[PDB]
């Protein structure tokens, strides 16, 4: 499953996390099994406007 | 204190279950003794520790 | 306030809506200890101190 976030926010992908990523847009389970990857992406998704 | 012998069996059954009962009011390493404590404060990833 | 001379607020006799609190992305560390934000709504508390 991928996606794009903040930084911030890369701590709330993770089981047991709260706040407005967790809560309304990618929740994991509690007792989650699996892998979290995450790297920054600015050089990509970022623009000067 | 003839019957003591009848009584000792009473007092001791008394005895156990009391302290059975006693043993529902204690932590055991838990943040509170009260299941329903437990459940109202916690979310299932550590409550259910 | 400084740390060495950290501020205390009380807080007593209102209405706490902590979804204030943990639905804002103004924050970047909300750690709660030993209660979740959400169940905080469903409780009263006696001393509260921010």
């Amino acid at each position: 499953d991928s996606f794009v976030i903040r930084g911030d926010e890369v701590r709330q992908i993770a089981p047991g996390q709260t706040g407005k990523i967790a809560d309304y847009n990618y929740k994991l389970p509690d007792d989650f099994t699996g892998c979290v990857i995450a790297w920054n992406s600015n050089n990509l998704d970022s623009k000067v406007g | 204190s003839a019957l003591g012998k009848l009584q000792d069996v009473v007092n001791q059954n008394a005895q156990a279950l009391n302290t059975l009962v006693k043993q529902l009011s204690s932590n055991f390493g838990a943040i509170s003794s009260v299941l329903n404590d437990i459940l109202s404060r916690l979310d299932p990833p550590e409550a259910e520790v | 306030a400084s740390v060495y001379a950290w501020n205390r607020k009380r807080i007593s006799n209102c209405v706490a809506d902590y979804s204030v609190l943990y639905n804002s992305a103004s924050f970047s560390t909300f750690k709660c200890y030993g209660v979740s934000p959400t169940k905080l709504n469903d409780l009263c508390f006696t001393n509260v101190y921010a």
